[PDB]
């Protein structure tokens, strides 16, 4: 039960958007106070991840790598990908970008 | 700020909140049934406790939400299955006693019965095992002593508790706006939304009434066609140009006739169609058997069982002296951990049910996608058909053949056809009568249709006039016959059998006339018939989430108790039987009194 989800909210989460907060959620026509009652959820739910659970409800690492560029130098890169090297012959070279 | 938005917020968050719950109890019951021991005992007691009083909380809460301005007919259908409350609508006064009574049939069902003090060395028949197929031999005397007998000790017993059974919820039904309990059984199959597709509760009385009546002929030359191949067991007070005792017929009640097959067949120089000498020679074992019949469903186009279904289910050894109860099951908790409670040995009943527990695996898995108050079956008997479907079609010869479990040379004629068609009939056509007769009987008592004069002489002149058979001996009103069945002992639903044993044939008829098959029906294999198996799939994908008259129409053309199917499957058997009945007269006499 260390796994959380959020189920209400009141308008659609812009990307990107994060609201950690857990304030009481009021779906229904009057507010509650943060009073737990009828039409006010908390909106937090746990998973409850048993280990005989199948395929379609078996606890999955999610990990969405997404690439950011704006107007900065680019400080992270992916090059890992290097040759041996040989000299007294006349060769092709590129040394980081010479 | 609507009142439809708030309500699809609540069914969110009793989606989620209800599985937790199911899943503990599923579990905790699996536990506790795969071998009974204390420690996991006593879990079931929780976990049983935990979700009721979750529903009940759920179902109390429910309320503020008006069904008349819903619009959206999936929350309207959601709302009505939460909103009926059940046990929590009423007082607890009568909560407790209804759960008193339940402890009371459940402690008359597990209690055994013991014969009189000159013979009380063996009195247990019943058996935890399949050993209740076969209870008394070839009898005429002692078999109506242990009828009678069992019959004293279960009707004496629980006339009482059964009528007052009725009383409390004949006024719970009344409360929930209902006219009685048969109409809250109706309400299973009635559907009031869609417009064209609607049904009511009060029309499926009457489409019972309409389809019996296109097989009583069916019937009718069958059991005269048995009442004359019985000829050893005569009735002593009636000749044979009347009727014919009703405990002869195999079973404690006659719900199956297979006992009688052989006492009936007349090629017994044809042997019937057996593989259990190649499954033993050929070294078959559980595992063999449960992998050839998914081949069957893999063939069909149906997906290829989880993985992890073999490693959770048991079915071989159960070693612990405190063995489960060996009865098939199917089990499924949360989502993917579909199991399965298994007792396999190499016999012909295992080797067929094995087929009916994968049907009723596969239609779980096939409507697992819909929300909790949905997956499930559309109608109460449409999961048992489904079963039974398949489990009807990998028997046939073409099947077996191709397996290998039969020779390969092995040639099929008009006696040997006819002698499967016998077998099979046996076990469907007289199944028909008895659940028609007990669900209407239901429907008559708990309505109040009948007076207070005595039920059980009502109950014997209905099942003679249509089971067709008279009762040994008379009995006034302190016995109780139906409730000595388990369904009824415990209060569970009857009419589903009916429709199991007519939808079979509709969807066999169905799925083997798109299965490109000349010829009778009993002949033709599914197997590699990919356009049957996408038709069934497009109805068991709904479960309960669209109307049953949209699930059975999208499929088949009719929209209702349509039994063509049935008589298109059996008309060889009925036309090879007239050539028999040509001398022999069919019609029973009703007036028939066993006391003169
Ligand atoms: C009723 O509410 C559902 C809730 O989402 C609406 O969404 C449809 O849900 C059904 C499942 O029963 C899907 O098959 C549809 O594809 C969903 N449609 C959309 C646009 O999301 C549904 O639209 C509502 N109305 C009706 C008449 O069902
Ligand atoms: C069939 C089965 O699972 N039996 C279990 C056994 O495996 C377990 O070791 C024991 C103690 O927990 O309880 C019982
Ligand atoms: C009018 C009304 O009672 N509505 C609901 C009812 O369905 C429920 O069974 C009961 C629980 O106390 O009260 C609430
Ligand atoms: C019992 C039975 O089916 N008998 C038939 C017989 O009537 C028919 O003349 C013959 C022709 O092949 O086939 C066989
Ligand atoms: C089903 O699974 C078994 C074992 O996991 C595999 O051998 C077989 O090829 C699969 N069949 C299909 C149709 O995926
Ligand atoms: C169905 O397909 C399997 C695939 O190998 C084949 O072995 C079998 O003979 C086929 N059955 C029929 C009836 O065509």
């Amino acid at each position: 039960y260390n796994y959380r989800y959020r189920l209400f909210r009141k308008s659609k989460l812009k990307p990107f958007e994060r609201d950690i907060s857990t304030e009481i959620y009021q779906a229904g026509n009057k507010p509650c106070n943060g009073v737990a009652g009828v039409n006010c959820y908390f909106p937090l739910q746990s998973y409850g991840f048993r280990p005989t659970y199948g395929v379609g409800h078996q606890p999955y690492r999610v990990v969405v790598l997404s690439f950011e560029l704006l107007h900065a130098p680019a400080t992270v890169c992916g090059p890992k990908k290097s040759t041996n090297l040989v000299k007294n012959k006349c060769v092709n070279f590129n040394f980081n970008g010479l | 700020s609507t009142i439809e938005e708030q309500a699809k917020t609540f069914l969110d968050k009793f989606n989620h909140e209800a599985e937790d719950l199911f899943y503990q109890s599923s579990l905790a019951s699996w536990n506790y049934n795969t071998n009974i021991t204390e420690e996991n005992v006593q879990n079931m007691n929780n976990a049983g406790d935990k979700w009721s009083a979750f529903l009940k909380e759920q179902s109390t809460l429910a309320q503020m939400y008006p069904l008349q301005e819903i619009q959206n007919l999936t929350v309207k259908l959601q709302l009505q299955a939460l909103q009926q409350n059940g046990s929590s609508v009423l007082s607890e006064d009568k909560s407790k006693r209804l759960n008193t009574i339940l402890n009371t049939m459940s402690t008359i069902y597990s209690t055994g019965k013991v014969c009189n003090p000159d013979n009380p060395q063996e009195c247990l028949l019943l058996e935890p095992g399949l050993n209740e197929i076969m209870a008394n031999s070839l009898d005429y005397n002692e078999r109506l002593w242990a009828w009678e007998s069992w019959r004293s000790e279960v009707g004496k017993q629980l006339r009482p508790l059964y009528e007052e059974y009725v009383v409390l919820k004949n006024e719970m039904a009344r409360a929930n706006h209902y006219e009685d309990y048969g109409d809250y059984w109706r309400g299973d199959y009635e559907v009031n939304g869609v417009d064209g597709y609607d049904y009511s509760r009060g029309q499926l009385i009457e489409d019972v009434e309409h389809t019996f009546e296109e097989i009583k002929p069916l019937y009718e030359h069958l059991h005269a066609y048995v009442r004359a191949k019985l000829m050893n067991a005569y009735p002593s007070y009636i000749s044979p140009i009347g009727c014919l005792p009703a405990h002869l017929l195999g079973d404690m009640w006659g719900r199956f006739w297979t006992n009688l097959y052989s006492l009936t067949v007349p090629f017994g120089q044809k042997p019937n169609i057996d593989v259990t000498d190649a499954m033993v020679d050929q070294a078959w074992d559980a595992q063999r058997i449960f992998k050839e019949a998914e081949k069957f469903f893999v063939s069909v186009g149906l997906p290829n069982m989880t993985q992890g279904f073999w490693e959770n289910s048991m079915l071989t050894d159960p070693g612990n002296v405190q063995k489960a109860v060996c009865h098939p099951t199917a089990w499924d908790l949360g989502k993917g951990d579909f199991r399965i409670l298994m007792c396999t040995k190499v016999t012909m009943d295992d080797f067929l049910t094995a087929h009916h527990e994968m049907g009723h695996i596969q239609y779980d898995m096939a409507y697992a996608a819909q929300p909790f108050l949905l997956r499930n079956g559309a109608n109460e008997g449409f999961h048992e058909a489904v079963g039974e479907i398949m489990s009807l079609s990998a028997a046939t010869p073409k099947h077996l053949k191709s397996i290998g479990l039969l020779s390969p040379d092995f040639q099929e004629d008009n006696e040997t056809e006819i002698n499967f068609l016998l077998k099979q009939a046996l076990t469907i056509v007289g199944t028909l009568p008895f659940t028609y007769m007990l669900e209407k009987w239901r429907w008559m008592v708990f309505k109040g249709e009948i007076p207070k004069d005595q039920w059980m002489k009502k109950w014997w002149e209905m099942k003679r006039e249509i089971v067709g058979v008279v009762e040994p001996v008379p009995h006034d009103e302190t016995y109780c016959d139906p409730a000595s069945l388990f369904h009824v002992s415990n209060d569970y639903s009857f009419i589903r059998y009916y429709t199991r044993t007519l939808y079979q044939f509709q969807f066999q008829e169905a799925l083997c006339q798109a299965a490109k098959h000349e010829g009778p029906l009993h002949k033709c294999d599914i197997s590699n018939s990919t356009e049957a198996g996408q038709k069934l799939f497009n109805m068991l994908r709904l479960g309960k989430s669209e109307p049953w008259t949209l699930a059975l129409e999208n499929v088949v053309g009719a929209k209702n108790m349509n039994v063509r199917p049935l008589l298109n499957y059996f008309e060889p058997l009925f036309t090879w039987l007239k050539d028999q009945n040509k001398n022999s007269f069919v019609g029973w006499s009703t007036d028939w009194s066993p006391y003169a």
